[PDB]
């Protein structure tokens, strides 16, 4: 089991590699890497604007990378910004994103920006129900066929988690989440198995 | 639906919680990391750390706090207490913590507030407020309480979200360690001037506190002694705040 957490940002990403080498404890020969570069079995999409990242992973020759990933069916989560990457634009105006999963990214529909605090998310299946810890500004509009998670803020709801196959992505930070962040990382773990 | 939220506050001097803990199923009555671990474990929302070590240390204290905390408690921590300028706020949020409290630096450098907000974002930036009656106002009070600023409590919570803070810390000076109840009036008042996140500290003392801080119009509710003595339980008291209509995080 070979994971790997791109390390470029923007944000904190090592409270990120802190919270998956805290899930990864129980479980049997786990290595876990800091990734700028080619080499994984789950590969980890972090950040905390969509122009830089969308900047850092060209500039960082991971685009390939990460396509490479989901092409070989192996297992690739966005985390926060991670996430919004993971579709075609956000509005960040003109800048294409990994376009792995159709769909982009827009503002919410809220008075109070950012979304910020312990909020609700529902899932279709798998992952554990219950409050993640959320910041954000924008959110993704897909397909209900790539919903995952549904979270209401102000009464809009919105895609909170995402999944097209093998690819995975999540709205709020598992690893500031509490026990039940560890136990939504440990069945991320799980299934790239 | 957003959680209203139960935090926990921490307070630390030298790197040690002040007075301990009756947790002796932990290994340590006073570790600030344990006891944040801890409360974590036992469906604490948020923490709060207040040092107050000596500034001849301080600074490299609350740093070596902040990178101890951050690399095992698994929610969102707050630090504050003598972070007087943007320097020792920048290297206290890339050290680890999630947002940083400032109050008498604020309240002497309201531009502060910005220069914090633009660099780390106003998710970042959290103003403590201690306030106190004056002669029938709501008065605004710097260095620990004990400076009266002449700022009336009305003005500079508007200023506080003007300058771009992202949330308030509001005690009540006039209830702070009296367990008699959360000052309410003074949340009522505050909560129409301000569309910001209200934290509410000072008075707390049971259960009942807390749902009566909330429909004050509070969106957290802060405490201390009462949760380090075993003084009230967590689950139970969110519990009881869902059986009341509050929308607690229940796991």
């Amino acid at each position: 089991m070979r994971i790997g957490i791109i390390s470029v940002g923007p944000g904190n990403i090592m409270n990120l590699y802190r919270g998956v080498k805290r899930a990864s404890e129980n479980f049997e020969d786990v290595s876990i890497e800091l990734v700028e570069s080619p080499r994984y079995d789950l590969l980890f999409i972090p950040g905390v604007h969509f122009g830089e990242g969308m900047r850092r992973l060209r500039e960082n020759d991971l685009i390939d990378f990460v396509r490479k990933h989901v092409e070989d069916e192996r297992y690739v989560v966005g985390v926060c910004l991670g996430m919004q990457l993971l579709f075609e634009e956000s509005e960040a105006p003109g800048v294409k994103g990994l376009s792995l999963i159709e769909g982009n990214v827009v503002k919410l529909r809220s008075r109070r920006l950012p979304h910020m605090g312990w909020n609700e998310v529902i899932f279709k299946d798998t992952f554990p129900n219950g409050y993640y810890a959320f910041v954000h500004t924008y959110r993704a509009v897909c397909e209900e066929e790539h919903v995952l998670g549904t979270t209401e803020y102000d009464g809009e709801i919105f895609p909170s988690a995402v999944r097209k196959g093998r690819i995975l992505g999540f709205q709020f930070h598992p690893e500031a989440s509490s026990k039940i962040g560890r136990k939504l990382l440990e069945k991320v773990i799980e299934c790239s198995l | 639906m957003l959680a209203k939220r139960i935090i926990a506050c921490l307070d630390v001097k030298d790197g040690r919680v002040v007075k301990g803990t009756n947790f002796e199923n932990l290994r340590d009555s006073g570790d600030p990391v344990e006891l944040g671990k801890f409360y974590s474990e036992i469906g604490i929302d948020e923490l709060v750390f207040l040092d107050i070590t000596a500034s001849v240390e301080k600074r490299k204290t609350m740093l070596e706090l902040v990178e101890k905390v951050a690399e095992q408690i698994d929610i969102p921590f707050t630090v504050g207490g003598g972070i007087h300028d943007f320097e020792t706020a920048s290297e206290l949020i890339l050290r680890g913590a999630d947002k940083v409290s400032i109050n008498t630096a604020a309240v002497e450098n309201p531009s502060l507030i910005t220069q914090i907000a633009q660099t780390f974002g106003s998710q970042a930036v959290v103003v403590a407020i201690d306030a106190k009656r004056v002669d029938g106002e709501f008065m605004v009070f710097t260095y620990s309480g004990k400076k009266n600023t002449g700022i009336l409590l009305r003005d500079w919570v508007v200023e506080v979200e003007k300058r771009g803070a992202g949330e308030i810390l509001l005690t009540s000076i006039d209830r702070d360690g009296t367990k008699s109840g959360y000052d309410t009036e003074m949340i009522r008042f505050v909560r129409p001037l301000t569309t910001l996140p209200i934290i509410a500290s000072g008075g707390a003392g049971k259960m009942e506190h807390f749902l009566e801080a909330f429909l004050a119009g509070a969106d957290a509710a802060l405490a201390a002694s009462v949760f380090h003595f075993r003084e009230i339980d967590v689950r139970e008291l969110k519990e009881y705040l869902k059986k009341h209509g509050v929308n607690v995080r229940l796991e």
